[PDB]
RNA sequence: UGGAGAGUUUGAUCCUGGCUCAGGGUGAACGCUGGCGGCGUGCCUAAGACAUGCAAGUCGUGCGGGCCGCGGGGUUUUACUCCGUGGUCAGCGGCGGACGGGUGAGUAACGCGUGGGUGACCUACCCGGAAGAGGGGGACAACCCGGGGAAACUCGGGCUAAUCCCCCAUGUGGACCCGCCCCUUGGGGUGUGUCCAAAGGGCUUUGCCCGCUUCCGGAUGGGCCCGCGUCCCAUCAGCUAGUUGGUGGGGUAAUGGCCCACCAAGGCGACGACGGGUAGCCGGUCUGAGAGGAUGGCCGGCCACAGGGGCACUGAGACACGGGCCCCACUCCUACGGGAGGCAGCAGUUAGGAAUCUUCCGCAAUGGGCGCAAGCCUGACGGAGCGACGCCGCUUGGAGGAAGAAGCCCUUCGGGGUGUAAACUCCUGAACCCGGGACGAAACCCCCGACGAGGGGACUGACGGUACCGGGGUAAUAGCGCCGGCCAACUCCGUGCCAGCAGCCGCGGUAAUACGGAGGGCGCGAGCGUUACCCGGAUUCACUGGGCGUAAAGGGCGUGUAGGCGGCCUGGGGCGUCCCAUGUGAAAGACCACGGCUCAACCGUGGGGGAGCGUGGGAUACGCUCAGGCUAGACG
């Protein structure tokens, strides 16, 4: 079964590709807690038909770029950038915790 | 020393040069319909393109191109030459193309 | 070529082949496909050779391609009998 | 290979009284009778408390000596009395009781197990017909344990298998003074052996 | 069915805590010692360098020749020449040389593992099905002739065969463009146009065998893609410009920045990017009560490599260990112009090292390549050799034999011990001798039969004259460590903080169970002990399973980002979680049973379990999520 996944399209920044940032949750392997973790897939977007902050669907698909392996199969939900917000400010502390600092 | 599968590199040679040529004159018949299909020149662009898909279909008759590698080839010349004409705003004048 | 034959497994001086499913490049001992049968050549035990010639008749039916000795024991064991 | 050397001091340095000998561990000799105390210089001052090892070591010591069995195959049937399903210690006593040595000293064709060992090493026993001279051999319930056809006529099996007439033999035994044969009629258990032995102990022994 | 702890901080105590020991393990090495057999195992260092032999070929049923020879013809003789046949040699052509064998350098990566995707693909030989092979033309070796080179080797001219190459036809069919239909990434169908087939050879010769062509299907093997998993350092924090995406094109069997041109300005990172270090990954293995830790050697699977670096050719498949080209290093030959090599194949040499074997036998068996077959090749393989290197099995004897020899040792001088030990008697009888002697081998092949099914016949073993069987037959290797506590085993003498011991505490400066010897003793035994390394004890990195007032350990305080965690009631979803069914979880190994070798080791058959992941179905208490409500937290 070609994998099917579900993220945010945490960027429209492309031509005919979305940024997805799908997320899992998991037990650790050896303290047993439930651990959220994720990760971005660059999704095809032929008629650049989603825009940031839809949740969407995304299927496994034959390359179409080095990087892309996955195409927007459908959308769940249009607009929340509630769960964008939470990225771009991830992103934001980058810029920090370098050489200098972040914030609070 | 000397292992006789030495005729191995000699009949490799030999091979080599054989389908070095077959590819040689598919490459420049292919462009000749093309510069054509680009000219306008209808029949003889056309003409020129059989040619070219024989001696594509016959490479892969035996081991110089065989299967796909020539059917990659003869779409990607009836596509260029049908493309080029119809831009040139010509009518294909027989010979060839499923028109 | 998949090929019915056997693969040594007994041991020094203690022989026991497995009648086997394999591609012809496969070592003699290495991963076969599917094991068919067995065979003990010095018959320690009333059961040194069993067959299931249903299987046999399955892999010839698609290309298996007996070796001369495979053959005699799948022959042995009725895989060919017709009547 | 088995130990050999003085044995009437093994009975000695492990208090009890083994039976390393025929005849004689009955006659009024086997040391155990004139000096009951361990071999050497010291053997007859007083005994400190022994401590928890010594008394699990002892207790090995004295079950594997009867045997006569070395360490290392001593162990091995061991761990694999261990490894099986129902209790280490009778099952243990169990594998030992099968050696064929020891059936073959069971079954009076030999007056002591040593002498046993040799019988069976030099081919004079026999296990439902075909020979077997390996002293570690193990019988299964159901096997008859003969004399060889040809040394039925050795004089010593001659003398030991008469004395055997009138003998019982264990529950788990039957002999047929008449053919000299024997039959290993099923695993004895730890209430048909009656040996000075606290297997417990010995299970401890390993268990450290 | 599974879990032991001890010594050592003190005058003593309790705690904290480190150190140390007893156990198991090994591709071992070293010391002393060493009798047999079976099975297994044996360069861990220089992926250093390598003499010599061997290690991949095979087809005369694809083709034409050269050389040596025999026979028969056309010849009155001669010259000249035709046919048949033996041997031999390459050459052309074909299939194999991409497997098998080796190694682990590199690689932290879709490399590997596990589960999936391919409407984005390939597959020689093999199997099933459908259809087909008509006509014509050419060339290059061999061979002949001439040239150049020291050699390696090469150049020119002439002739010639084919299942070598090409052209025309036939088009079952198939390919491409375009259209339409059904499907849904490039799947399947259909119409017009264009385009594409083939080779013959053998005969028990009008038939049968071997082969050839196009096409569909199968089978096997494979490419590519994706989810999850995969060591250390943050004293490595920012990385990136083919770099991220797009459009068109190239390239490939095929997707793809794989490559290119133009365009856009993106992509990655603390869930640790980038960088550094280390390392082939796995099934497994060792240890452990388990969780875990350590490991990847034998064997099996995958990857990578073939003196170092790069490259492509030929092919179904290679960027090709024993093929090619170039550059580099090193070695060898040279008349200095120029040539030749690559044992990480088998065996072997040499170097390094604490340390790792025979230049063995055989192709009989199993497997592989070529062949119609006979058969040829096969250092793959089956065996044998050497090494207690490991594991299992076995021997150096058995019974009797004194209130007790001798010697040695101790003594309270009475005696005690070594000791039934010996001597000695009887008994058996490893070695060794003699005789017999094998399974592993029945196929290919021949004959009958239809070259089928089936039936009959013939050839063939390195190991080996070995195993095993029978007769005869000798009492016939024992060593090593230890004895203060941990820890089983004590005395005398010598020595005098010396000589020495030592794992830890510690022992030795004249009464030392601690040093050396002796007597005695304990442990194990063809072994015993040491050194090294892994796990254990160590709940001493604590998930199971720890801690931080004074023992090591609370941040100098706050504000607050990410993140972690979240009160009560209802409803929807069903992501976590739970359940059932199903696919997968190779073999080997592990567990159990039965069985083969006299046992066992070792091995055969069968059975059982198995985490994780895929798919289908179900549950909804709790966690989650969405929607609604509350006031006990919070704030006003
Ligand atoms: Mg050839
Ligand atoms: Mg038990
Ligand atoms: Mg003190
Ligand atoms: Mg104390
Ligand atoms: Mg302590
Ligand atoms: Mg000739
Ligand atoms: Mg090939
Ligand atoms: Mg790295
Ligand atoms: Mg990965
Ligand atoms: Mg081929
Ligand atoms: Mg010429
Ligand atoms: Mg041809
Ligand atoms: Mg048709
Ligand atoms: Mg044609
Ligand atoms: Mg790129
Ligand atoms: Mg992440
Ligand atoms: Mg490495
Ligand atoms: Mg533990
Ligand atoms: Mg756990
Ligand atoms: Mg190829
Ligand atoms: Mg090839
Ligand atoms: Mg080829
Ligand atoms: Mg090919
Ligand atoms: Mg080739
Ligand atoms: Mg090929
Ligand atoms: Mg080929
Ligand atoms: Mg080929
Ligand atoms: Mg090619
Ligand atoms: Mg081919
Ligand atoms: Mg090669
Ligand atoms: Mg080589
Ligand atoms: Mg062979
Ligand atoms: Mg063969
Ligand atoms: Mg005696
Ligand atoms: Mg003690
Ligand atoms: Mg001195
Ligand atoms: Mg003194
Ligand atoms: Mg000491
Ligand atoms: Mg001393
Ligand atoms: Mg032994
Ligand atoms: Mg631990
Ligand atoms: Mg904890
Ligand atoms: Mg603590
Ligand atoms: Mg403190
Ligand atoms: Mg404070
Ligand atoms: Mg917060
Ligand atoms: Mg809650
Ligand atoms: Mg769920
Ligand atoms: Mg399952
Ligand atoms: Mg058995
Ligand atoms: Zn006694």
């Amino acid at each position: 079964p070609k994998k099917v996944l579900t993220g945010v399209v945490v960027s429209d920044k492309m031509q005919k590709t979305v940024t997805v940032l799908v997320e899992r949750q998991f037990p650790h392997p050896l303290y047993g807690k439930v651990i959220k973790r994720s990760k971005k897939y660059l999704a095809h977007d032929p008629e650049e038909k989603y825009k940031l902050g839809d949740v969407v669907e995304i299927i496994e698909s034959r390359p179409i770029s080095k990087r892309k392996r996955f195409r927007v199969l459908r959308l769940v939900e249009s607009g929340r950038m509630d769960l964008v917000e939470k990225y771009l400010i991830r992103r934001q502390n980058y810029q920090s915790l370098s050489k200098r600092g972040g914030k609070a | 020393r000397n292992l006789s599968a030495l005729k191995r590199h000699r009949q490799s040679l030999k091979r080599r040069l054989r389908n070095k040529a077959k590819k040689s004159a598919i490459k420049t018949l292919s462009k000749k319909a093309v510069q054509l299909a680009q000219e306008g020149k209808a029949e003889e662009a056309l003409k020129i393109m059989r040619k070219a898909e024989s001696l594509i279909d016959k490479a892969a008759k035996g081991s110089t191109l065989h299967k796909n590698a020539a059917a990659r080839r003869k779409s990607r010349l009836m596509r260029k030459v049908r493309q080029l004409l119809e831009a040139a705003g010509a009518p294909l004048i027989g010979g060839g193309l499923s028109a | 070529m998949v090929k019915i034959r056997l693969a040594r497994f007994g041991s020094k001086h203690n022989p026991h082949y497995r009648i086997v499913v394999t591609d012809a490049r496969r070592k003699r001992d290495g991963k076969y496909i599917e094991k068919i049968g067995y065979y003990d050549p010095r018959k320690t035990t009333p059961d040194w050779l069993k067959v299931d010639v249903e299987r046999a008749r399955y892999w010839l039916s698609v290309g298996a391609q007996p070796t001369d000795t495979a053959r005699r024991l799948l022959r042995q064991a009725g895989v060919f009998r017709q009547e | 290979g088995r130990y050999i050397g003085p044995v009437c001091r093994l009975c000695r340095r492990e208090g009890v009284k083994l039976y390393l000998k025929g005849e004689r561990c009955y006659s009024p000799k086997c040391a155990m009778e004139r000096r009951p105390y361990p071999p050497g210089q010291h053997g007859q001052k007083r005994a400190r408390r022994p401590s928890d090892y010594a008394v699990r070591l002892r207790e090995k010591q004295k079950l594997r000596r009867i045997y006569g069995i070395s360490e290392r195959q001593f162990r091995n049937l061991f761990e694999e009395a261990s490894k099986k399903k129902g209790v280490t210690g009778s099952v243990f006593l169990g594998l030992l009781e099968s050696r064929l040595d020891n059936v073959v000293y069971r079954l009076g064709f030999a007056v002591s197990r040593r002498q046993a060992r040799q019988l069976v090493r030099h081919g004079h026993i026999t296990v439902n017909g075909r020979r077997v001279d390996l002293p570690s051999y193990r019988v299964r319930p159901g096997d008859e344990i003969a004399v060889a056809e040809k040394s039925r006529n050795l004089e010593l099996i001659r003398q030991n298998l008469e004395a055997m007439k009138g003998r019982k033999v264990g529950p788990w035994l039957s002999l047929d003074v008449e053919g000299m044969k024997g039959k290993f009629l099923r695993l004895p258990d730890r209430e048909d052996l009656a040996l000075p032995v606290q297997e417990n102990l010995v299970i401890e022994f390993y268990s450290r």
